[PDB]
């Protein structure tokens, strides 16, 4: 059991790089022993969960880590009743602040809510009501992707801590450090393409590098294993699709669509990469608008559960209509 | 198609580099949760079989049938036919229309909290092979994600599916995605020549190419077509009547009856034909795919494209309701109104 | 010490405001001993619990409030075991106290199922002369029409800012914090017509920074700024597609915005922008579709591009009409 | 300690029941024939399914009602044990009755029972058919199994028509000497939504509140979205206008109404609007689509604005 | 209500005489142990005569009278047990839920040496509604059947659904009677006999019309006969059977109104479209059942004459039906029951779309119910087929893959061209081809089955009826295998099955 996204979490708050302002404010809040307000938010892979776990480890220590820290996934537990019963069951246990090592521990238990922005308004209203139920003995920490998804009352009893996305130089630095630590043979171009396919995510990059070490088995990691583990459709397929739609008939469209489907490539990856291609190139505003609206409708239909081949042939019909006119 | 399936990854005929990646994955420890996907008939079950062969000894090929009794929130005991063994457990949770979450909770609990018998032979984890996870509901996949989170230590899953857009990203992101493409026409012809030459047959290359092009890159169909062509007439000629599946040519005749006449009595006749197709238990997605392909074979003047969009839209409606005959007849009625408008002007 | 709502909770029929017809009718019924089963429904934080607690402390003393009033709330699951459990046994009993009816305060009565509301309908119709229920709920339409047909309903609406600002001025005169005009405008706009969130936001602004202005409220709450949404709409209406997409995705990854909040603030903005009717219909239909597509849980960049797409078709049509 | 008007003015004979016509005539024939079969009474809630079999039983048994009549609601326990014990016990007692008289066991809300309860109720209805006659008041007759309804008569109750509710309400008004206006009667019809007990309760609520009946006083004690404003919103959506319709929608949204309440009043007004038939059907389809969005969990103001834009887009 | 017209002797039964004769033969077969006295029809007569227990008992001790819940099987068992010299002690399995009181009502109530006060009147056990009993009770009855004290009194179980799983372990040692007592010749003969028993005078044609009217029910026929006797009509004519005129209606004459209210325009102010709109809306709401109305509209809007040659209304009606299906799905999923105010607008839309003065034929919807029944039957066929599949080839393919990719090709593999020649005259290649054929039949577990057609000749079919799945009628007909080839391959299949049994005996 080697979870590299958990193994390479900095357990010390001084080991947290790039966020020393938030580290210093967290250290002041821990030493002040009166912390009613706490919130972490940012893009995934920024290590807000690792930062609050490092704060919990530097305050509670390893002995109280399994006692006064409770982590719950909000997206896994979107039901009302489970987060009513588990939070109350954890909060009702009266554990004093006395530590066997003699360190002064202030008397609160910490609660982590991972992906708390996935809740609805009524779920967060019931959550707030539970916060007002147990605002004394235990303390809470919400982790969300966007702070504007969180309803107002939960922003009243918390202090925000914004996270910048990590710059690609320190992303490549951390990836080469981890590859040197675990003796992983991968070139600089492989690291750059690995951070390209995982757009601003160190969790996805760490899991993809772990899977590359699993699938290569000691070999040098190439571009093919990276572009196949992430499921990335190669740019030759997208260029062939746009060549068929630009100058061709529906026989060519059905040929390239059947080739993509029988190659096993997912339609979600195709709509994402076709959106990425069509939002940057030199088409007209009307053509880009019609194609992107069709891509959004296609991804909605794929989320509903509609058949992918019919959606792809309708999407390629729309792209052919816009391009071949 | 079952006698000469390759038992191990070293005996495969196509996709050698993916076999090398999968045997390197087996070659080390911490084998993660797999999500095997692709098109139907590509060889996903063959790859998963070879993975399970490499994961254990020679006793993987032993299989048995159990009829396990599940209990719903309603007091109702429902039997589920599981294909199990002493090293893994293969299940199809899609047979329960609404109780799929209960069976994927209970089988996960009885496979995880019940420890393995002899831990010297197998590893610390045993495999649960879910089959066709795409038609599971969203709350069922959420319960699957919860049970995967709770029991990572002793139960590491392999999810065989197709068309991964029905699968939610919170369970896709936790699994290593392995994509098995359908083999190329040259590789289908090569394995047809191999399966003919190892039983003393004289299949020419032209009939093999016609078999590969006719089967739409489905390998099981392209091999059962070869065996049916052997049985139908043994001396293989380049011009052979390839044995066509009955519902495919019935769908082609259905599209011919659609393009024949644009009158509502023909719509009633085609409603009878669609009802026959529905009561023959084939899914309406395949019906829409075959109908659209056979209508695009008989269309002209760019109208295909509009028809193509139309087909996708009604398939979308078919994924929101429960009575598929309303949406299928809405599609063919709108298509016949559009043809009448196209052929009139 | 304590939160301001738990300090300054109203305890008198005159201390609750904007419900003067409702409070007058409740006082008229309770002076004549003709009070029916009550169903107070409305938005959160508009004075539903505090009104009936003021009426209970008017009816009963401090000593007998804990005996002839049973309170059930969100901590109690509302299924079928409760209605055949403590509330039935509470309603079907007499008391050694003065000869008056009992009282059951059932918070969040809209979370009961149709079978639970029918069982509660049986309990309500069986015992009337000794028990007067009080069901308080957010949505009237989530309960059955039989339950609406046996208990008298009362709509606790939102508080108009014209009537809301004297209580805010009273709590800013009693508690000395810095008060400006734009801070009060931000309070009465972001609070959305309920006193509970206004007092919570005011206390959080006092405890976090110390002064109450518009930008302090916006930074403490995380609400999207008006100039922020103005910049988003300007980028959608007079920039290129790749330029607008890159600018808005950098603003989303910087400011911490989400596409649902961008959607509702842009929806509030486009009814100020004097569009022609046809492009207004097109924008509203497209934005409602984007809201539903975000509700069903898809990728976010593609829906952002569809929003920019609708506004680019809009800007082409606007310039072509000019 | 005055009784509410729901139970105070409940009718005591079959001649005062205004709901059905053929079924009340069948009950009137059954009250004098004396060979009453086991019956199942089906219909919407609140249409009078248990003030009709009660009147039939009181006209049938008469002075021996208290010994030879058992009403079993869903108010008590609805397990299998109480139906096994109490119903069989009551059917096994003897009552000195005339030739064409039988005991009556009314089972209110007979649809919530399981399959075992009704498959035992088959034998309890079959065996004791000479002594007692059953009367199951069911909300939905499709949930009743086929062998139960094969051996028993099926009686159907419709939803109260607005003319019948008008006749009953004017009878209650003339009985209680209530001054009234026609606009107040229209308002109490609109807030009544076809239910008789809801109509009587709203009328007694506004009579205890304000007294004199007028259309302004009905909506002070009910406070639905006002049908004048909702009808103006539908009229603006049908007259190719989106700005004025959204102005009315924002006026009804800054009064704090939920999306569900506004869209329910939107459909209730669009039922009785005045326009073309195909435009009505397209509007009802769009309103149902938007209500599916709202009940799915999308309850923003943008969804109501998109509904208004789609209604304005249907009418060119 | 069956007061004096109840059957009491063997001459008042309303079933076919073969079923009653074999039932009486099974009842009188127990006289060797109770009293101590010393096609499918031929199969039943062989199993009722050839071979008995050493303790003078039959092989089966329980009769499963499976059929529809009416049709008077209980009264038939009562009068036959009265005729055979026993007394009927009936019991019910629906009021008995606890297994302890079940064993009190079975193992402590009857089938012992219950020598009562009437020494010439022994007793027999009659059980009704055995399908609805819990599985513990039927397991207890199975243990009583398998008790070796010994069971001597007969058990006459009454069944309603034969294909319940709880009777999977019982019918192999039971006696099945799925006979349909719907033969009017016998129903009207016993009806004339029971009319002669009292004095009611009825024509045979009128009672035959009543028999074919109320779906050949008999207890309801006696109930309505006593009802018309209480009304006072001493004679019966065609007008007396026209009091209802439909006996197959479960209040279905209202539905034929409302579909007419959808389809037939009211003939002639009342010509306003708002009045017709409100009228058909009120009728659609007042019809009560909605799913039957929707199915009737879907099955009836194309057989009606349509003037829309451009299909300008069929698309709108199918959109409306999809809207109704979406409403049903959303109201079932979100559990919010304020969405059901809309689907009453489905018929009135049809009344706007298909308002015609003509009155075509309106049919009760049979396409949807038989369609779902066909889907259930084909699904159970697939389940039985894959249960027959050996576990090695079971896991290698999904049921949809075998249904859409393999089954027609499997039928084309398993139907080659052969000649009528003996087994020893085949060549080496032909013997290897027959070995491959019988290996496929052994692995996929199918066997050719003999069937007696109603014409009289013998025909051969598949054992799980795979050709029901993998075939369509509108295709051009392919040449099937001849009869003697089916006989030859069935003989090869059974001798290969015996060879496989010998191989499994030699290995084990
Ligand atoms: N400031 C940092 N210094 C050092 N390592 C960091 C820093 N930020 C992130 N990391 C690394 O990034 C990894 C990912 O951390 P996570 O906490 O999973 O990211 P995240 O923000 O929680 O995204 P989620 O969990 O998917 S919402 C950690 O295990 C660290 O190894
Ligand atoms: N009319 C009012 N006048 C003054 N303060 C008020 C008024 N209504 C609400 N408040 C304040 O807001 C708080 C919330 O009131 P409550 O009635 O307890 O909430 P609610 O109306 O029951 O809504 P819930 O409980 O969240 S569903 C009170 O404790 C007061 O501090
Ligand atoms: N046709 C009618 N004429 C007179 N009063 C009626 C009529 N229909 C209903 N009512 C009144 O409405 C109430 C009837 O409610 P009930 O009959 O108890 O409800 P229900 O319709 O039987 O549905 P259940 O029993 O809850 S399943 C009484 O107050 C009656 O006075
Ligand atoms: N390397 C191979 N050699 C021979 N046959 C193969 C090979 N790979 C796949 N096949 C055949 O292709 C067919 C694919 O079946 P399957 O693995 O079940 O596909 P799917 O899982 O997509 O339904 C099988 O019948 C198998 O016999
Ligand atoms: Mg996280
Ligand atoms: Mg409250
Ligand atoms: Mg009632």
């Amino acid at each position: 059991p080697v979870p590299w996204v958990e193994k390479y979490r900095p357990k010390c708050v001084d080991e947290v790089a790039f966020q020393e302002e938030v580290v210093a404010v967290l250290k002041k809040s821990l030493e002040g022993a009166d912390l009613p307000n706490l919130l972490f938010y940012g893009p995934p892979g920024t290590g807000k969960t690792s930062t609050i776990l490092a704060a919990a480890r530097e305050l509670f220590g390893p002995e109280l880590f399994r006692l006064r820290v409770l982590e719950l996934n909000a997206s896994d537990e979107r039901g009302i009743q489970v987060v009513r019963e588990k939070v109350k069951n954890f909060a009702q246990l009266t554990v004093s602040g006395s530590r066997s090592d003699g360190k002064p521990c202030p008397p609160f238990k910490i609660v982590i809510l991972d992906e708390a922005d996935s809740m609805t308004s009524a779920a967060q209203a019931a959550l707030r009501r539970t916060m007002e139920k147990e605002s004394k003995t235990t303390r809470f920490c919400l982790i969300c992707n966007y702070v504007s998804r969180i309803i107002e009352p939960l922003t009243s009893r918390c202090s925000k801590f914004r996270f910048k996305p990590l710059s690609d130089k320190i992303q490549q630095q951390r990836l080469l450090d981890i590859a040197k630590k675990e003796n992983v043979k991968i070139s600089d171009e492989g690291i750059a393409y690995l951070v390209k396919v995982s757009e601003g995510d160190l969790r996805k990059a760490i899991t993809f590098l772990q899977s590359a070490t699993r699938l290569t088995g000691g070999k040098e990691i190439t571009e093919k294993v990276i572009t196949d583990i992430a499921g990335v459709i190669p740019a030759e397929k997208i260029d062939g699709v746009f060549a068929a739609c630009q100058s061709g008939s529906f026989d060519k469209l059905e040929a390239v669509v059947k080739d993509l489907i029988d190659e096993g490539h997912a339609a979600t990856q195709l709509v994402n990469q076709l959106h990425d291609v069509v939002v940057e190139n030199n088409l007209s505003d009307k053509q880009k608008s019609i194609i992107t609206e069709k891509l959004a409708e296609v991804d909605k239909c794929l989320a509903d559960g509609a058949d992918e081949h019919l959606q792809l042939i309708s999407l390629c019909a729309t792209v052919m209509q816009q391009l071949s006119q | 198609v079952d006698k000469y399936r390759p038992c191990s990854l070293g005996r495969l005929d196509y996709h050698k580099e993916q076999a090398a990646q999968l045997r390197n994955l087996v070659q080390c420890g911490d084998f993660p949760h797999l999500l095997v996907y692709g098109p139907s008939g590509a060889g996903k079950k063959t790859r998963i079989m070879c993975i399970l062969r490499e994961l254990y000894g020679v006793g993987v090929e032993k299989l048995r049938i159990e009829h396990q009794t599940i209990t719903t929130p309603s007091k109702k005991k429902i039997e589920i036919s599981t294909i199990a063994s002493n090293y893994h457990l293969e299940v199809n949770p899609s047979d329960a229309g609404n109780s799929d979450r209960v069976v994927i909770q209970e089988m996960l609990k009885t496979v995880a909290q019940s420890q393995q018998l002899e831990t010297n032979s197998q590893r610390d984890f045993k495999v649960v092979l879910l089959t066709e996870v795409d038609k599971l509901t969203k709350d069922a996949q959420h319960a699957l994600r919860r049970t995967m989170e709770k029991y990572m230590s002793t139960c590491r899953l392999i999810l065989c599916c197709n068309s991964t857009s029905k699968v939610i990203p919170p369970i896709r992101s936790r699994c290593l995605a392995v994509r098995v493409p359908a083999p190329s026409i040259e590789d289908i012809c090569h394995v047809l020549s191999t399966v003919c030459k190892k039983e003393g047959l004289n299949l020419p290359s032209q009939l093999a190419h016609r078999l590969a092009e006719k089967s739409c890159r489905n390998l099981r169909k392209a091999l059962l077509m070869c065996e049916a062509c052997r049985v139908q007439q043994y001396p293989f000629t380049a011009d052979q009547e390839i044995p066509e599946t009955d519902w495919e040519v019935y769908l082609r005749e259905t599209a011919n009856a659609i393009v024949s006449q644009q009158t509502p009595q023909r719509l009633l006749e085609v409603r009878g034909r669609l009802y026959e197709l529905l009561t023959h238990c084939i899914p309406p997605e395949i019906i829409m795919k075959g109908l659209l392909s056979e209508l695009l074979h008989n269309c002209d003047g760019q109208l295909k494209g509009e028809v193509a969009q139309m087909a996708a839209y009604y398939e979308h409606r078919l994924q929101l309701g429960s009575k598929a005959i309303y949406h299928l007849e809405a599609f063919v009625a709108k298509f016949m109104a559009l043809y009448k408008k196209f052929m009139e002007d | 010490n304590l939160p301001w709502v738990e300090k300054y909770r109203p305890q008198t029929l005159n201390d609750l405001i904007s419900h003067q017809d409702i409070l007058s009718t409740i006082q008229k019924f309770i002076n004549e001993d003709r009070l029916p089963h009550l169903l107070l429904y409305g938005p959160p934080g508009t004075g539903k619990t505090s009104t009936i607690l003021a009426c209970a402390k008017q009816l009963y003393k401090d000593k007998e409030f804990g005996s002839m009033v049973l309170e059930l709330n969100a901590s109690d699951d509302r299924g079928i075991d409760i209605i055949r459990g403590p509330i039935l046994s509470f309603a079907s009993t007499r008391t050694i106290f003065k000869k008056g009816f009992k009282l059951v305060i059932l918070d969040e009565a809209d979370a009961m199922t149709q079978d639970a509301q029918n069982a509660l309908r049986r309990v309500i119709e069986k015992f009337t002369e000794n028990t007067r229920f009080c069901l308080i709920c957010n949505y009237l339409s989530k309960i059955i029409p039989a339950l609406q047909s046996r208990c008298t309903r009362f709509r606790f609406g939102p508080l108009t800012p014209e009537l809301m600002v004297p209580r805010l001025e009273h709590v800013v005169e009693e508690e000395k914090v810095d008060i400006s005009e734009d801070g009060m405008k931000a309070l009465v706009t972001l609070s959305s017509g309920d006193m509970r969130r206004a007092l919570n936001i005011l206390q959080s602004t006092n405890m976090a920074f110390g002064k109450v202005t518009e930008e302090t409220v916006y930074t403490c709450t995380g609400h999207p700024l008006k100039s922020d949404i103005a910049n988003i709409l300007d980028w959608m209406l007079n920039q290129d597609f790749t330029t607008a997409y890159r600018n808005i995705t950098e603003l989303k990854t910087l400011k911490g915005l989400a596409l649902h909040d961008i959607l509702t603030e842009i929806h509030l903005f486009v009814h100020r922008v004097d569009f022609p009717s046809s492009v207004r219909i097109h924008l509203l239909t497209k934005m409602a579709d984007i809201e539903y597509r975000l509700s069903v849980g898809t990728n976010e960049k593609i829906q952002l591009s569809s929003l920019i797409a609708a506004f680019q078709v809009t800007r082409d049509l606007i310039v072509a009409e000019a | 300690y005055e009784l509410p008007w729901v139970e105070k003015y409940r009718p005591v004979k079959l001649n005062e029941i205004v709901g059905n016509e053929d079924t009340v005539s069948r009950l009137e024939v059954f009250a004098r024939e004396g060979n009453v079969p086991n019956i199942i009474i089906a219909g919407p809630p609140g249409t009078g399914k248990t003030t009709s079999i009660l009147c039939l039983a009181r006209a049938l048994l008469g002075p021996a009602l208290k010994d030879a009549m058992l009403e079993l609601n869903a108010s008590n326990d609805r397990g299998i044990d109480v139906v096994r014990n109490k119903i069989k016990m009551f059917a096994q007692q003897k009552v000195t009755l005339p030739k064409g008289r039988h005991k009556i066991i009314i089972l209110d809300e007979a649809d919530s029972m399981t399959d075992g309860a009704q498959q035992a109720l088959r034998r309890t209805m079959e065996i004791y058919s000479k002594t007692t006659r059953f009367a199951l008041a069911c909300n939905a007759s499709d949930k009743i199994i086929e062998p139960i309804q094969s051996r028993c008569a099926v009686l159907r109750y419709t939803k109260l028509t607005d003319a019948q509710i008008l006749t009953r309400l004017m009878n209650v008004i003339e009985k209680e000497r209530v001054p009234y206006t026609d606009d107040g009667l229209e308002a109490i019809i609109f807030t009544a939504q076809g239910d008789m007990r809801q109509a009587l309760n709203n009328l007694q609520s506004t009579f205890s509140g304000f007294g004199f009946i007028n259309s302004e006083n009905v909506f002070k004690v009910c406070d639905e979205p006002h049908p004048l404003l909702v009808k103006e919103m539908i009229q603006h959506c049908v007259n190719a206008n989106i700005d004025e319709a959204y102005k009315i929608l924002a006026h009804l949204w800054h009064l704090g109404y939920s999306p569900e309440d506004i869209i329910g009043n939107i459909f209730r007004v669009c039922k009785t609007f005045q326009m073309a038939e195909y435009l009505k059907l397209e509007f009802i389809k769009e309103i149902g689509y938007t209500h599916m969005k709202i009940a799915e969990g999308v309850n923003s103001l943008l969804q109501m604005a998109g509904l208004l834009a789609r209604l304005c887009q249907k009418t060119m | 209500w069956v007061d004096e017209f109840a059957p009491r002797h063997y001459t008042e039964l309303l079933s076919d005489d073969f079923t009653n004769r074999c039932l009486l033969k099974w009842l009188k077969l127990w006289d060797l142990v109770v009293f101590g006295h010393e096609s499918h029809e031929q199969v039943l007569e062989e199993m009722l005569e050839a071979g008995l227990d050493p303790s003078q008992r039959p092989k089966q001790k329980v009769a499963l009278l499976c059929g529809p819940p009416g049709l008077g099987k209980t009264t038939l068992a009562h009068v036959i047990a009265r005729h055979a010299g026993y007394s009927v002690v009936e019991m019910n399995a629906s009021d008995d839920r606890s297994p302890e009181v079940f064993r009190t009502r079975i193992e402590a109530a009857t089938q012992m040496e219950s020598v009562l006060g009437a020494g010439g009147k022994p007793n027999c056990l009659v059980i009704d509604e055995i399908d609805g009993a819990p599985v513990a009770a039927i397991n207890v009855l199975l243990s009583i059947l398998n008790r070796k004290g010994l069971l001597m009194r007969p058990i006459i179980c009454i069944c309603n659904d034969q294909f319940a799983p709880s009777l999977r372990q019982l019918k192999q040692q039971a006696f099945l009677l799925h006979f349909p007592p719907t033969l009017p010749s016998r129903l009207v003969q016993r009806l004339q006999e029971v009319s002669l028993r009292q004095g009611m005078r009825a024509d045979p044609g009128v009672l035959a019309a009543l028999c074919e009217k109320t779906d050949n029910d008999i207890r309801a026929c006696i109930n309505t006969l006593q009802f018309l006797y209480s009304r006072g009509q001493r004679e019966l004519s065609v007008r007396d059977v026209q009091a209802t005129r439909v006996g197959l209606k479960d209040q279905r004459r209202g539905l034929f109104s409302v579909w007419q209210e959808v389809f037939q325009l009211p003939r002639a102010s009342l010509t306003s479209a708002s009045q017709r709109f409100y009228r058909v809306l009120h009728a659609a709401a007042s019809a009560g059942e909605h799913e039957k109305v929707v199915q009737g509209l879907f099955d009836n809007f194309l057989r009606l004459r349509l003037r829309d040659s451009s299909l300008g209304a069929v698309c709108v009606a199918l959109d409306w039906l999809a809207f109704d299906d979406l409403l049903a799905g959303a109201a079932h999923h979100s559990q919010s029951f304020q969405l059901l105010r809309y689907p009453p607008f489905l018929p009135v839309a049809f009344h706007v779309l298909f308002a015609s003065s003509h009155t075509p034929r309106i049919t009760f919807p049979s396409s949807q119910q038989e369609a779902q029944n066909r889907m259930s039957q084909m699904r159970n066929l697939i389940q039985t087929l894959v249960s027959g599949i050996a576990p090695a080839t079971r896991s290698r393919a999904t049921p949809q893959a075998l249904l859409l990719d393999a089954l027609c090709l499997l039928l084309d593999i398993l139907a080659p061209k052969l000649r009528p020649v003996s087994t020893q005259l085949y060549s080496t290649r032909e013997k290897q081809q027959l070995a491959s054929l019988v290996g496929t039949m052994l692995a996929y577990s199918l066997t050719y089955r003999q069937e007696r057609t109603p014409d009289g000749q013998y025909i051969y079919r598949l054992e799980p009826n795979v050709e029901e799945l993998c075939r369509f009628p509108e295709l051009p007909a392919r040449k099937p295998l001849t009869y003697q080839t089916k006989q030859l391959i069935a003989r090869e299949i059974e001798v290969e099955k015996m060879r496989r049994a010998e191989a499994s005996a030699r290995v084990e």
